[PDB]
């Protein structure tokens, strides 16, 4: 019964993602497997990561939704709470699950962090440490990166 | 009745109730969806994160005769 | 429609008969309005006025998702 | 004063509905300007031994209503175990058993079923009571004359 509930729900979320895609947002099946998912964020305007087009892989598991999906980066970008293979540090993908939240609401949590990044929980400390002390040299790094792997 | 469909919907499930039960923040899920967050460790409510026992669940009726209700007006 | 009267059965108080104020629940699962079972729940060894299960006045829980439909069927009543 | 307007409110629904739909064999509604003090109507219950009977009876209400049960006296002179020469009613839901569920309908309804079915095992005429039980031919026989005799 693990398997027909997961799938039930990843199908109600499929049907609402396409009809009320997020902001800036796209997700859905790589292929035949529901598990597997091939995502499109594009870099929030006004942010560093601005025409940035960031590929996403979505794994989820037949425990959803009471165990939270694999969400990793494929593109390289440069983030404190991103790290070299593209490693996620958000809470609501560890230790601050809730069985309530949906891919969509997923997906503009990580709108946020993209807008918005959390330097007091840092996956690459040097980026962290680069964005409190000099704000202008993260930035102008953030946006080469962006250039370089997400054009 | 998008929106009424909207207030009869269980959080968990996404789905109309099925045996609707109330926690101790006042929250209600399916007996069976929030049963099966009651078997994990700490269980907490999935909508205020507020803590919550499965001893103390109650049932809230009302919303299983408004399933009804709605489901009578679907057929339509 | 002439349907939606059984919809207002299940949002009105079974102790003021009116559309319910502040729904709270009781240990037995019935919901009542805040200021109705706090009437009943002061008067010492308080029962349920619906099963006769007793309840405490500590014992009350919001039903938001009622207090919500309320206002919804309040919505349709304008029109 | 905000009792006598919650109290009030819910009288008036009952008004209402005790007009619209009063229960079989009952009437009821307010002497006068009055909301809190009622006269009511009940006919004998058709198959008992009160069939062809007209009872008044006198509903009072308390702005305490419904948390309160309302005071419900017999005016019209009756032969039964539960109901005394002063037309008090022994009636369960008008003592201890009262709900603030429940409505004057209801209650009406509850002595119309006392009137079919009378309660021999807390009667608060004693000597009805034990008559019942004994000698049930002569209980309905003095039923059946009482009810001819106050009751037309
Ligand atoms: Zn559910
Ligand atoms: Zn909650
Ligand atoms: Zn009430
Ligand atoms: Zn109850």
């Amino acid at each position: 019964k693990l398997l027909s509930t997961s799938a039930k729900r990843i199908q109600k979320e499929l049907a609402d993602i396409t009809l009320d895609p997020p902001p800036n947002c796209s997700a859905g099946p790589k292929g035949d497997n529901i598990y597997e998912w091939r995502s499109t964020i594009l870099g929030p305007p006004g942010s560093v990561y601005e025409g940035g087009v960031f590929f996403l892989d979505i794994t989820f598991t037949p425990e959803y939704p009471f165990k939270p999906p694999k969400v990793t980066f494929r593109t390289r970008i440069y983030h404190c709470n991103i790290n070299s293979q593209g490693v996620i540090c958000l809470d609501i993908l560890k230790d601050n699950w809730s069985p309530a939240l949906t891919i969509s609401k997923v997906l503009l949590s990580i709108c946020s962090l993209l807008t918005d990044c959390n330097p007091a929980d840092p996956l690459v400390g040097s980026i962290a440490t680069q964005y409190m002390t000099n704000r202008a040299e993260h930035d102008r790094m953030a946006r080469q990166w962006t250039k370089r792997y997400a054009t | 009745l998008t929106m009424m469909w909207e207030e009869v919907t269980c959080p968990i499930c996404l789905d109309p109730f099925v045996e609707p039960v109330s926690i101790e923040c006042g929250h209600s899920f399916c007996q069976e969806c929030i049963s099966q967050v009651g078997k994990g460790g700490g269980s907490v409510c999935p909508v205020c994160r507020q803590r919550f026992l499965l001893k103390n669940l109650r049932p809230n009726r009302q919303l299983a005769n408004m399933v009804n209700n709605l489901k009578e007006i679907s057929q339509e």
